[PDB]
């Protein structure tokens, strides 16, 4: 860690667009483009981003950076139009060069497997993961078929799941995750260091909201809808339901209602394609408990500074419990945190926990200090260590009492000679 | 009348295809012998086994109706029945069976069956490799029991009667008796109902893979997956859909926008006691609106909680893979989340007539702007899973899928903490090759498996391994290079080996790209 | 073997094989080691039975197994003092009388 000249409170001044960008603009920051001089700051500390591999699958944007002095892997998402230019080979006189347009905002094979080499390689590298997610899926084209999409999607996962890191994803504004693209970065790969959050202006859903609407809100049904809101509709559908009017009017009013009903159609679809997006709000997931929370773009920089702060040091206290008890469980050790701040701050103060500013001290005071307070967690934590290892001679005593006697001896000689006296009364 | 029984059972299977194809399930045959009749009932369901029955007419009741009386072995459904029973219409299992036939692909409840019959055509099959003691009885080779969830989230082991299944996904663990482990060996199968919610994993769906597959891993058994689903489950608010009102820019044309969707007072009451929606209340144009700003739904199993479910089971796929077997048999389709499933098993069988695809092409083609695709075949069909290396082997129907999952099966330990199972082979260990590969190029699998002696007729030159004990996998993909598995001596075992012929890698080109071509590549050999 | 004793690397393991073929089958048998009919013979001989010749190697591997938990043992109380005598307590309840005397003497 750096002590950084770039303030952690500050606000981004960049601000993702709904039209294409570059993603460096959000990272880094840019030249402000009213003035001169004048930049516009990102999400990550001024002038610590370095990108890699930057000519490779464009389509995706992957480096480092620093976060408030923290040293950070980063993924992001090319929402612009990228050209592959792929070389002809001089040794196959018919072959050509080629050039292939890809989209932003969706994964290919290249893309995929860049990705995955990141994952893998920040994870053996040893630094937390910042992912700014925008992916609409995978290419599901005959070519991307054939040049096996499917295999690198695979990989993903497989890197995530051996992440030992903080894990953080985030999605931008006007930014949105699609299906697969969804199920292979999803928290539950690796629960306890991924976490997800949201702006409010993000989408996440299986379905864009016309692919939703082709299946569940196809024609009959806006017709239907159209029947009740129109009053134009309305008006005409009511005449006609009246009883023996005349052959003539009735043939005028199913015309007038055919010309009206099919006039409205590009109108209630749009209403349809609204509606349906009303289901993929951040609120929904929020609710659902899919995501952890939903963050403001400006102050982003700020919680994600605490946040990840707070990730490690408890990383680093919960390493500390493991190795006193290597056979407990994940929930045993975050149980074991929780209730020894409450123990030691008291109950009253049992409500800064959702609190990363406060918290995050709290765990420093107890690791970066020493003869002194003398960190009553160290004091617990070797208590677990001395309890687990008497278990482990007790464990192998009774599982194998023949050795009983042959360590029964070293272990009543580096011993006080009361200690000796309890031994011989017993 | 045993004699009568061989000619039908003959007859019938000869032109069992097309009496599939005519959907002749049930007939019946009378005919006096001497004279005493004799009725014969056949039923041909699912394509693999053919059931015969034989009962005579009894008239020793005491009153004037007759019933059928069987010859005590396997007496059958009709023993002591009425022969004036009428016929019956549909049943449990029917309605819901002929659906998933006429998808093309078999009703998840005759799997079982199916690997039964397979069992004793592997049986049959290894007679002629290795010395295998009498077979057991077919009621003897496989016995099941199926899982279910209780109320709390949990297996529950069960026996009950098939089609009861509430949910989409139904799993099993079965024993049975193999040529190479006769004394049982246990598997989990775990497959989808095509015909409850047309595919469609939900949330219970997931959550019963998940305790299956994890049941598997405490086990250290194989994990048997039968694919055909539709992706991740999807669903629309229908509670909301028929309330909604448009707040209209300008009520008189509409063509100039609206503003926002609202409830009336009159529907909000009835819906902000269930936590369906989220409004806040406005007022405009002189009325009380509650203007919607989210929809939850109080539906479950259509919203986001779909995906953290596919990605939870994702994760146990690919853990699954790195301590147990898994294998995957794609018998109707598999979209998004399903494709992922059986790509992180990396073993997959793959039905002729299927697909592993991401993206629908009606998709592709609305995106895209014109009808670039037709089928979805083309997208994640043979020609394309086969020829990349994902698909490992094809097979034509799902009677020769579940064949292949257990000769597969044959090859490797019972459970992960088993050693391999080694055959009393009948190639013996202590013969010669017959077959020397020469300075030449030649097919290695002459030298692996051995050819037919190419002076005479009969005549077959041995090679290294046990006489039809090779079976390779992935066999168009990559031709430079074979890869397989076979049998030492009865000691199973991963082959790999080099093609030194030269091959020709067809590239194909992409429809949606009216300016690519399709390639042709030479590879040589020994590279 | 590892099992027994997960502390040991490959050449320390191979070498307790080639130790005990010679020193059970005897030093003018030694040459039968680059003979795989042979030795696997012998090797499936120790492995497949049991209560009758009762496989020796057996015996041995326990030797380590047993040896190995008494250093861990050892390990954990000089290493770590301020337990001794909290487990002190319960190896010496399921002992026969004469072993309790022994404690009690010493
Ligand atoms: C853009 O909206 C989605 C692009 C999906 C991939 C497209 S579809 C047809 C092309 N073939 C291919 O492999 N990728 C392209």
């Amino acid at each position: 860690l750096l002590n950084s000249k770039d303030p952690i409170d500050r606000i981004i001044e960049f601000v993702p667009t709904k039209t294409p960008y570059d993603p460096r603009w959000m990272l880094a920051g840019r030249p402000h483009p009213t003035q001169k001089g004048q930049w516009l700051s990102g999400f990550f500390d001024y002038g610590s981003f370095s990108e890699i591999m930057q000519p490779w699958a464009q389509t995706v944007v992957v480096g480092r950076a620093r976060l408030g002095g923290i040293p950070v892997g980063v993924v992001a998402v090319e929402t612009r139009t990228v050209e592959l230019s792929i070389p002809a080979d001089p040794a196959n006189l018919d072959s050509e060069a080629k050039i292939i347009q890809q989209a932003g905002q969706v994964w290919f094979p290249d893309s995929a497997f860049k990705t995955y080499q990141a994952i893998k390689d920040f994870n053996r590298e040893g630094l937390p993961l910042m992912v700014f997610a925008n992916w609409r899926g995978f290419s599901g084209g005959m070519k991307d078929m054939y040049d096996q999409v499917l295999k690198f999607g695979a990989y993903i996962v497989d890197g995530l799941r051996e992440c030992c890191q903080p894990v953080l994803v985030y999605i931008p504004p006007q930014a949105e995750l699609r299906g697969g693209s969804w199920v292979v970065i999803d928290s539950s790969i690796n629960p306890r260091h991924m976490e997800m959050y949201a702006d409010r202006e993000s989408r996440g859903s299986v379905l864009e909201p016309e692919g939703t609407v082709e299946i569940k809100f196809r024609r009959k049904d806006l017709v239907k809808t159209m029947r009740r809101v129109d009053p134009v509709y309305i008006h005409l559908a009511e005449r006609l339901g009246t009883p023996e009017l005349s052959t003539a009017e009735r043939k005028e009013l199913e015309n007038k209602l055919k010309e009206r009903e099919e006039f409205l159609i590009p109108i209630y679809h749009q209403v349809a394609v609204q509606f349906a997006d009303l289901h993929d709000t951040p609120g929904r997931m929020q609710e659902k408990g899919v995501i952890s929370d939903i963050l403001d773009w400006k102050t982003s920089r700020t919680f994600f500074y605490w946040r990840l702060r707070r990730l490690l040091l408890e990383d680093l206290v919960k390493k500390k419990i493991h190795n006193a008890n290597p056979e407990l469980t994940d929930g045993q050790i975050q149980a074991m945190l929780r209730r020894w701040f409450v123990e030691v701050e008291g109950t009253v103060k049992a409500y800064v926990w959702d609190n990363n500013k406060d918290l995050a001290e709290w765990l420093e005071k107890q690791l970066t200090e020493e003869d002194g307070v003398h960190s009553v967690i160290e004091e617990n934590i070797k208590c677990i260590s001395r309890d687990y290892v008497l278990k482990q001679i007790r464990s192998l005593v009774q599982a194998n009492p023949e050795v009983a006697m042959d360590s029964i001896i070293h272990m009543t000689q580096h011993i006080s000679p009361t200690q000796r006296a309890e031994v011989i009364r017993i | 009348p045993s004699k009568i029984e061989e000619s039908v059972r003959s007859m019938v299977m000869r032109y069992g295809s097309r009496l599939w194809k005519l959907r002749v399930l049930q007939a019946e045959l009378k005919i006096n012998i001497r004279a005493i009749p004799i009725r014969l009932f056949l039923t041909n369901e699912s394509g693999y086994y053919l059931d015969i029955s034989l009962y005579k007419e009894v008239t020793d009741s005491r009153t004037a109706q007759i019933m059928f009386q069987a010859y005590g072995d396997k007496q059958g459904p009709l023993h002591g029945m009425l022969i004036n029973t009428p016929y019956v219409t549909k049943d449990l299992l029917q309605s819901k069976r002929f659906q998933a036939q006429s998808l093309g692909t078999t009703y998840i409840y005759d799997i079982p069956e199916m690997f039964r019959q397979s069992l004793i055509k592997l049986w049959e099959s290894m007679s002629t490799q290795a010395f295998l003691p009498s077979p057991p009885l077919p009621s003897d080779m496989l016995t099941y029991t199926e899982l279910v969830l209780d109320d709390q989230g949990q297996l529950v082991h069960m026996n009950r009667l098939p089609g009861g299944n509430e949910i989409g996904m139904v799993a099993w663990k079965m024993t049975f008796k193999s040529p190479e482990y006769p004394e049982g060996r246990d598997i989990i199968v775990i497959g989808n109902d095509i015909t409850y919610r047309i595919g469609s994993f939900g949330p219970q769906e997931d959550l019963l893979f998940l305790r299956a597959s994890e049941l598997a891993r405490a086990e250290g058994i194989p994990r048997i997956y039968v694919s055909a689903n539709s992706g991740a489950r999807i669903g629309l608010a229908e509670e909301i859909r028929h309330m909604f009102h448009v707040a209209w820019v300008d009520p008189e044309d509409p063509y100039k926008g609206y503003r926002y969707l609202y409830l009336t007072p009159q529907d909000y009451k009835r819906v902000s006691a269930l936590n369906s929606v989220h409004c806040e209340h406005v007022e405009d144009e002189g009325e009380s609106r509650y203007k919607i700003t989210d929809i939850i739904g109080k539906e479950e199993g259509i919203g986001p909680e779909n995906l953290r479910g596919s990605g939870m089971i994702a994760g146990e796929s690919s853990l699954a893979y790195n301590e147990i077997i898994t294998i995957s048999l794609v018998t109707c389709r598999a979209i998004g989340i399903g494709a992922y499933l059986v790509r992180l098993g990396q073993r997959t069988i793959q039905v002729e007539n299927s697909h592993l695809i991401l993206t629908g092409a009606g998709a592709l083609n609305k995106v895209l702007g014109r009808e670039v695709y037709t089928s979805n075949n083309q997208l994640g069909g043979i020609q394309i899973m086969h020829n990349n290396g994902v698909t490992h082997c094809t097979v034509c129907d799902d009677f020769e899928g579940v064949f292949t999952v257990l000769h597969w099966l044959s090859y490797m330990p019972k459970s992960v903490h088993s050693s391999v199972p080694l055959l009393n082979s009948k190639d013996p260990i202590d013969r010669i090759i017959e077959f020397v590969p020469t300075k030449t190029p030649y097919d290695p699998r002459w030298m692996l498996a051995g050819r037919p002696h190419p002076t005479q007729k009969g005549q077959w030159l041995s090679g290294f391994f046990d006489y039809g004990s090779f079976s390779e996998i992935m066999q168009p993909w990559a031709q430079t290079v074979v890869v397989g598995r076979a049998r030492l001596g009865g000691i199973p075992v991963g082959v790999v080996a080099v093609e030194t012929r030269t091959v020709e890698l067809s590239i194909p080109a992409d429809p949606a790209n009216l300016d690519s071509e399709a390639k042709i590549i030479q590879q040589a050999g020994q590279v």
